[PDB]
């Protein structure tokens, strides 16, 4: 019903979004950051005691 | 005008802006977000049926 568009009834307006996307990143990784790495050439490995 | 002469009652520009201590409570109060735009804010469905 187009009539008296005054008082916050206006089309073709900007929205003023946020230029950032807030997201949590719990990337602590306390164990793997200390375990270590070592190359392997087979899908099966073993050790002895 | 021989008595009261405090700037002819020009107050309410500073030291008297108490509205701030009400804004603070309005912010730190548990009031809902009631509105009338159906929570969309961009309905615009054939010229704002509302």
């Amino acid at each position: 019903n187009p009539t008296l568009f005054v008082s916050y009834d206006q089309n073709g307006k900007k929205l003023s979004f946020a230029n950032w996307i807030s997201v949590l990143s719990p990337q602590d990784t306390p164990f793997v950051s200390m375990t270590g790495k070592e190359s392997i050439n087979q899908t099966i490995f073993s050790w002895q005691t | 005008n021989y008595g009261r002469g405090r700037e002819l009652m020009y107050q309410l520009e500073k030291k008297g802006k108490e509205i701030k201590r009400d804004l603070e409570k309005i912010l730190l109060s548990g009031q809902a977000r009631t509105d009338v735009l159906a929570d969309q804010y961009l309905t615009n469905s054939a010229a704002d049926p509302a």
